[PDB]
C-alpha cells in the first residue's frame, strides 16, 4: 500500500506501507527515505497527530492517504 | 461548470439559476441560501441590486 | 444535504490535500471533524501545529461550521476556549465556502489579525500598540502549546 507524506516544504514523499504498520514504522520509513530522526517527526492525518503505539489502519489511513509531516526541532 | 453550493455538477436537464451577477447554481441549492440571505454565495453581490 | 457535501469536501481533501492543514472526521460521525493548521509563515505562529474542532451543523453548507481551536493560542481573535472571531464563520458565511477555505482564512487570520474587531481586547491593544511584544508572546505561546 502506497501513502503520501506531505512536508511543510510541500514536497510529497511516497511510502510503501501496510495498514498494520505502526506509526513508529512509518516514521522509520520516513527516516530511511528522507533522513529525518523519528523523534523530530510529527505525523498528522485528518486533524489527528499520529501516536507511535497505534497503527495506520486504526487511524483509517488508506491507499493514497496523505499524511503531513511537521518537524519538532527539539 | 460546478455548483459551488452542493459541489455537484450543473448538468443539462437540471433546474438551474443564474443570478444577476452571472453565477450559476442549482435552483434547489441556492433557493435555500436566498431564503436566509439575498447575496450571491460566490461574489456576494446582492441579487436585487 | 450536509452529509453529501461533507463527504464531497472530504473526498476533495483526500484527492488534493492542502499543505499547511489537515482535516477529517474525529471518528465516523462526519459532522464532527478535527483539523490542524500549521502556524502561518512570516508570522509568530511558525512551527506550531494548531488543533481545531469543526462541528458541521445539520443544515450545512447553509449555516457555517462551528470551528474552535483546541490548541491555546495568543491571538486578538481567539480567546481561551479557542473561539474564533472570523467574519466568514458568522455574518459573512456563504454556502460557496468549504472547510478548506475556512481553514485557509483561519490561517489567514493567524497571519493578519483583525485587532480592530477583537475577541480578546487585551491582545488587540498589544498587537497595535506594541507589535514585538505581541510576536514575542505569540511565539512563546506557540512553543508552549503548538509544538
Ligand atoms: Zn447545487
Ligand atoms: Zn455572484
Amino acid at each position: 500500500m502506497q501513502i503520501f507524506v506531505k512536508t511543510l516544504t510541500g514536497k510529497t514523499i511516497t511510502l510503501e506501507v501496510e495498514p498494520s504498520d505502526t506509526i513508529e514504522n512509518v516514521k522509520a520509513k520516513i527516516q530511511d527515505k528522507e533522513g529525518i530522526p523519528p523523534d523530530q517527526q510529527r505525523l498528522i492525518f485528518a486533524g489527528k497527530q499520529l501516536e507511535d503505539g497505534r497503527t495506520l489502519s486504526d487511524y483509517n489511513i488508506q491507499k493514497e492517504s496523505t499524511l503531513h509531516l511537521v518537524l519538532r526541532l527539539r | 461548470e460546478k455548483c459551488t453550493i452542493c459541489l455537484s455538477m450543473l448538468e443539462d436537464g437540471e433546474d438551474v439559476r443564474r443570478l444577476p451577477c452571472a453565477h450559476l447554481f442549482h435552483q434547489l441549492c441556492v433557493d435555500q441560501w436566498l431564503a436566509m440571505s439575498k447575496k450571491c454565495p460566490i461574489c456576494r453581490v446582492d441579487i436585487e441590486t | 444535504m450536509a452529509l453529501k457535501r461533507i463527504h464531497k469536501e472530504l473526498n476533495d481533501l483526500a484527492r488534493d490535500p492542502p499543505a499547511q492543514s489537515s482535516a477529517g472526521p474525529v471518528g465516523d460521525d462526519m459532522f464532527h471533524w478535527q483539523a490542524t493548521i500549521m502556524g502561518p509563515n512570516d508570522s509568530p505562529y511558525q512551527g506550531g501545529v494548531f488543533f481545531l474542532t469543526i462541528h458541521f451543523p445539520t443544515d450545512y453548507p447553509f449555516k457555517p461550521p462551528k470551528v474552535a481551536f483546541t490548541t491555546r493560542i495568543y491571538h486578538p481573535n481567539i480567546n481561551s476556549n479557542g473561539s474564533i472571531k472570523l467574519d466568514i464563520l458568522r455574518s459573512q458565511w456563504s454556502p460557496a465556502l468549504t472547510i478548506s477555505k475556512v481553514l485557509l482564512s483561519i490561517s489567514s487570520l493567524l497571519s493578519d489579525p483583525n485587532p480592530d474587531d477583537p475577541l480578546v481586547p487585551e491582545i488587540a491593544r498589544i498587537y497595535k500598540t506594541d507589535r514585538e511584544k505581541y510576536n514575542r508572546i505569540a511565539r512563546e505561546w506557540t512553543q508552549k502549546y503548538a509544538m
